[PDB]
RNA sequence: AUUCCGUUAACGAACGAGACCUCAGCCUGCUAACUAGCUAUGCGGAGGUAUCCCUUCGCGGCCAGCUUCUUAGAGGGACUACGGCCUUUUAGGCCGCGGAAGUUUGAGGCAAUAACAGGUCUGUGAUGCCCUUAGAUGUUCUGGGCCGCACGCGCGCUACACUGAUGUAUUCAACGAGUUUAUAGCCUUGGCCGACAGGCCCGGGUAAUCUUUGAAAUUUCAUCGUGAUGGGGAUAGAUCAUUGCAAUUGUUGGUCUUCAACGAGGAAUUCCUAGUAAGCGCGAGUCAUCAGCUCGCGUUGACUACGUCCCUGCCCUUUGUACACACCG
């Protein structure tokens, strides 16, 4: 499935039927926080 | 032969709807026909407000700009021939002059 | 000839009017009798002009009120305007004009509204804010 | 004596009641079940609530004959409240209008109006006024 | 481009669908009274199209 | 009438959870998980409880027809769209879940949605909204 | 605890303007005029209740 | 006596009632032969000028008082029938004229002396002066009806209730009127800071 | 604070002296009824409703938010 | 008000201010209204003594009359006009009767000289220069993103409740907007189906002709009873509809269910002087579908002051300067 970069691959399981394609090729990165940068406080 | 003529005047300047109001009426007049109004509607005005700068910066400052028209109704008693007659005469720019029957 | 006339109250944008005419002493708003007319707290405003003058001065002319326009107070205000001026100028045209100004004096005396309308109307707001005077919140950083 | 001279509430009250001892009305099986409206977070508090909304509806027939379904939903609207987000006019229920304009049109109360909408019968007028009459 | 690919994206809505008819600009499109003009080329025509300035 | 009985019970278990009995019935039963105001009118006029009455006034019999017409709300013709488990995933019955039933039921969901690797599912494994709600700016609690 | 009766005002008093400086005339005694400070509108022909008749009144500013 | 036909509410009367306070007998309209009125509704204009509001009936000002805060404003029906009700419990309580417990309670509350801010640059320092007639009236309408909600909020006690009793209290110095108290407190900030 | 354990349900004890001592006040309303028996304002509503039904008080006036009752009799 | 009275090496002038124009406030005076109404009559329904009489509704009269109510053109009206005080016999000011109106009647539009390296090249087939110009920084198609969440800030919406929530009954606005007719496109009346969401069928309106017979707060009667409670509605599950070619990262809208903080908010800080603040809702812009936003509208309707330069700033004059990139010197 492409998720507008790469084909992400899975195998259709029958829990999956009615759902969507897009609900198993996330197109984001999940965040992870790094330590804040300058202007992030002091507002 | 008698019918009721329906005269609908539509324009943007007062002043020159009805003088041209005033000289059907009396062109009818002269004719010895019966006339009855101007009926005058209510005005509308077109309103649009949009924003002065061409960009996002500054006060947001706002210009009202209204576009009124005004309606008049004019309903005679007489013939389309006779209606057609009186309506030749002269019509300054900017006002829109409809004939229907009823 | 018909012995009846039309008078007119006026409270924000409030029409209430008046035809009174010879009759027995009745008073009814768009055929309901005034004693009915609602809110109950305002009745008070609605009979103003007939405590002050008395249901007797009533006791021959026939009142029916048409009302439109504004809220359930200014409705209120411009029938009781209404009731004042339609009696005024009944009055006036059919009765000796001594006890008209008596009426109107008595009137006045209580409340200078009963017949001349409050010319008070809402102020258009102006961009910039929320209403006509109040401004967004200002913030500097 | 008519229905212009009573109190509304007491109007609607007795006609109510004279709805209800009539026994001409069919109600729904799902009465008990239904609110008056979307807008609504509760199914009315009283059971005869069926029989006073047939009275008001009919009071208001009686008032004016050119009323519909769709002025009857706006008519018993009223404010929405959408959580955290502001109030607005939302509509009534119409099933429960057009069942209860049905079974005034069966016992003869209201007819259809030829430009539309309910008119209120000459029956319609007679009833009424005798309610209105005795309520007294 | 293919003819069947070339624009064929539908464009019967939307911003992308319209665009001043004087600039053809997509943005701040004034579609009342069907001007289909944006606010910048309205509000520069605007005397001549025949709105003025009372309040 | 006014006058408690002597059979009057302040505190009534139900489903493992307590009943306030001072609270009129029809917003005292609400107290189960599962069952809310709605349900609860519905079960007490469909189980023909008087709603003037006090949950410590009623009787352990009443508790019990209660009890079976929210068990049954087919049986006694509550229409499907009222329940609040309606086309069950796996069964495919409308029924109103209660008590420990919905907290089994929400987990069956959420663990089902994890397993396939779904975006809602891993969602909610990572704690974050997921009906599309920005999160820039609210929510914020660690 | 006296009454004075205010005879003329004399203005506004106090850095913002808050207080008017008023010469006021004692009813118990028509011939002993005292100065005071008074807090809100205030015209002639008013009565203030002194609860005590002994300061006399500067410019606060 | 002067004798007035006008009935407040259509159940208390304008006579025999008499403003006892010569300092604030001209800023009060509580008596049959100042203009009294059916109802404390009167919708008039009374900020066009200076001193001009003195002229409106104490019970308006009571009412006006009474839509304090964002919830209750502009709702004045709701307010005239807390000030009827509070005004009928008035009567059933104390056996005298509302209209007259009304005047006292306002006498009674009304503060005479005050401490103002002198000064500058950060600076805390007061001067006692005196307080005007028309600010007192002002002043004790404010204390009671702020007593009245304080009482009715958060308490299953109606508001109606809570501002007669509060009326009740202040027509005499019991001190246990909110109003009074405050009025107390600041006169003894004043004597502190002469 | 603590908070009031009011009654829904009358006990015999506040029965009666609901019947004693509330003829006897100069001003009935349901919160007096609430603070001076210690009872829920439902039960205090039905309780002026009963004493109404008995005549043992009166209406000074009704209204939806505000109901003002007294002793039938000084 | 650099507005005037005057003083005067100044005299005459030109911009700004004012005048001006728009809306609102008064006209029982003028003109005209079957696309707006009133009055009486004729007929009919209902009620009351049921014929005649009284009350209330429905329909017709282009030869029933009329314009008070509605609309919109021309005009009138206020000029501090009049009375008392203060002020230079001035310019003017305060109060007061009358008056619709006595703050410039209220609110706006317009708005001088000289400037900012303030914003906009992402409004423009406005534009110089620089870059790129076919494996494109042109154009189009597919998908994703602009919304991503340990955190900080600004404008806001909903609340903390009984001056209240819920459920009945009750009934008063204004500014406005609306179609290609194709089976039909926009506003949608009426009838039927349905609990709702929605669906189907007759039709009206290119509009004072139809939607429009057109809101909420509020009023009234009951339930609730000081309990984070029938306050609050965040979060979440199941499921059903509509828009769209496409709804998943929920587009939006319904039903049941779950029921978080929040018990009035520190230092600080915003707006506001009358139909104003505040509360309440409505129309339009965006719009295939989405308004917690903006622009307007009306509804209920206040407290306080009508004073000052204490803070923050502005205008004029005098005065000091080692400042002129002008004290962020
Ligand atoms: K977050
Ligand atoms: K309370
Ligand atoms: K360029
Ligand atoms: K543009
Ligand atoms: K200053
Ligand atoms: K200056
Ligand atoms: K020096
Ligand atoms: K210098
Ligand atoms: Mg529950
Ligand atoms: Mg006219
Ligand atoms: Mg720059
Ligand atoms: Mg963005
Ligand atoms: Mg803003
Ligand atoms: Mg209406
Ligand atoms: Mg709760
Ligand atoms: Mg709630
Ligand atoms: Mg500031
Ligand atoms: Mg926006
Ligand atoms: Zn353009």
């Amino acid at each position: 499935i492409y998720n507008g970069k790469t084909f992400n691959q899975i195998e259709v399981k029958p829990e999956m039927i009615s759902h969507y394609l897009a609900e198993f090729s996330i197109s984001y990165k999940p965040v992870k926080h790094g330590r804040p940068g300058i202007g992030a406080t002091h507002s | 032969q008698i019918h009721k003529i329906r005269i609908t005047l539509s324009s943007k300047n007062v002043k020159n709807l009805e003088k041209v109001c005033a000289d059907l009426v009396r062109g009818a007049k002269d004719k010895r026909l019966r006339v009855k109004g101007p009926v005058r509607m209510p005005t509308k005005v077109l309103n649009i407000t949009t924003r002065k700068s061409p960009c996002g910066e500054g006060t947001n400052t706002w210009d009202r700009f209204e576009l009124r028209v005004h309606k008049r109704v004019i309903d005679l008693f007489s013939s389309a021939d006779v209606v057609k007659q009186i309506t030749s005469i002269t019509i300054e720019p900017g006002v829109e002059v409809e004939v229907t029957i009823a | 000839a018909v012995e009846s006339v039309q008078c007119f109250g006026r409270k924000k944008t409030a029409v209430a009017v008046t035809h009174c005419k010879r009759g027995r002493g009745l008073i009814k708003i768009n055929g309901v009798p005034i004693e009915l007319v609602q809110p109950e707290i305002l009745r008070y405003k609605a009979f103003e002009p007939i405590l002050l003058l008395g249901r007797h001065r009533f006791a021959g002319v026939d009142m029916r009120i048409r009302v439109k326009g504004g809220g359930h107070t200014s409705q209120i205000y411009a029938i009781r305007q209404s009731i004042a001026k339609a009696l005024v100028a009944f009055y006036q045209k059919y009765v000796d004009e001594q006890q008209k100004k008596e009426i109107k004096d008595i009137l006045v005396r209580y409340d200078r509204t009963l017949l001349v309308a409050d010319p008070r109307r809402c102020e258009p707001k102006k961009f910039g804010g929320r209403g006509a005077r109040a401004r967004f919140q200002k913030s500097y950083r | 004596r008519t229905v212009k001279d009573v109190s509304p509430h007491e109007f609607v009250k007795a006609y109510a009641a004279h709805l209800k001892r009539s026994g001409k009305m069919e109600l729904p099986e799902w009465t008990d079940i239904v609110k008056t409206g979307k807008l609504k977070e509760l199914a009315p508090y009283d059971p005869d609530w069926y029989y006073i909304r047939a009275a008001s509806m009919a009071r208001k027939i009686y008032l004016r004959g050119g009323l519909g379904v769709g002025g009857f939903r706006r008519i018993y609207g009223g404010n929405q409240r959408n959580g955290s987000r502001p109030r607005h006019f939302c509509k009534s229920s119409g099933s429960v209008a057009r069942n209860i304009l049905q079974q005034l049109q069966n016992m003869n109360i209201v007819d259809f109006d030829p430009k539309g909408g309910r008119r209120i019968t000459s029956n319609g007028q007679r009833d009424l006024d005798q309610v209105a009459g005795r309520i007294a | 481009g293919h003819s069947n690919i070339w624009n064929a994206h539908p464009k019967n809505y939307g911003p992308g669908s319209r665009t001043c008819r004087v600039c053809g600009n997509p943005h701040a499109i004034i579609r009342k009274y069907g001007l289909m003009c944006c606010r910048q080329c309205f509000r520069s025509n605007a005397k001549e199209i025949g709105f003025i300035k009372y309040r | 009438s006014l006058v408690a009985n002597e059979e009057f019970q302040h505190i009534l278990r139900v489903q493992n959870t307590n009943v306030d009995g001072k609270q009129k019935i029809m917003f005292a039963m609400t107290s189960i998980k599962g069952i809310g105001r709605r349900f609860a009118n519905i079960a007490c006029k469909k189980a023909d409880i008087d709603m003037n009455k006090r949950a410590g006034e009623l009787s352990a019999a009443e508790l019990d027809s209660l009890m079976v017409v929210v068990a049954n709300p087919r049986q006694f013709k509550i229409p499907d769209w009222f329940l609040n488990r309606q086309k069950d995933y796996k069964d495919g019955k409308f029924s109103q879940v209660t008590s420990n039933a919905l907290d089994m039921k929400l987990r069956d969901d959420l663990e089902r949605l994890k397993k396939i690797r779904n975006h809602r599912g891993l969602r909610h494994y990572w704690g974050l909204r997921v009906r599309g709600q920005h999160t820039k700016t609210t929510g914020r609690r660690g | 605890t006296k009454h004075a009766i205010v005879v003329k005002v004399m203005g506004r008093t106090g850095s913002r303007g808050q207080v008017t400086q008023v010469r006021v005339k004692f009813l118990d005694d028509q011939n002993r005029f005292i100065m005071r400070n008074v807090k809100g509108p205030v015209r002639e022909g008013d009565v203030l209740t002194l609860l005590e008749s002994e300061r006399e009144a500067r410019r606060l500013r | 006596k002067v004798h007035s036909d006008v009935m407040l509410f259509n159940r208390w009367t304008y006579d025999d009632v008499q403003i006892n306070d010569i300092s604030v007998e001209d800023y009060i309209t509580a008596t049959a032969s100042k203009h009294p009125v059916y109802m404390p509704h009167t919708a008039g204009r009374y900020q066009a000028k200076r001193f001009r509001k003195a002229q409106c009936p104490i019970v308006e000002r009571l009412t006006n008082s009474l839509m304090m805060h964002g919830r209750n404003n502009g709702k004045k029906l709701m307010a005239v029938r807390i000030i009827k009700h509070a005004m009928e419990i008035i009567h059933l309580l104390t056996d005298q004229n509302p209209i007259q417990v009304i005047v006292d309670a306002v006498i009674n509350s009304g503060p005479r002396e005050d401490a103002t801010r002198i000064g500058s640059a950060g600076v805390v320092r007061r001067q006692a002066v005196d307080i005007s007639p028309l600010r007192r009236v002002n002043q004790a309408i404010y204390l009671l009806t702020t007593g009245a909600r304080e009482s009715a909020f958060r308490n299953i006690k109606t508001i109606a209730e809570c501002l007669a009793d509060e009326l009740i209290n202040a027509a005499k110095g019991s001190s246990n009127s909110y109003a009074i108290k405050k009025k107390d407190e600041i006169e003894r900030v004043a004597k502190a800071n002469r | 604070k603590e908070k009031v354990n009011n009654m829904v349900l009358f006990d015999k004890a506040t029965y009666d002296k609901l019947l004693s001592e509330a003829p006897k006040y100069k001003l009935i309303t349901p919160s007096v009824l609430s603070d001076r028996l210690r009872i829920s304002g439902s039960l205090a509503r039905k309780a002026i409703r009963d004493l109404m039904a008995r005549g043992s008080i009166r209406m000074v006036s009704a209204h939806a938010s505000q109901q003002i009752y007294t002793r039938a009799t000084n």
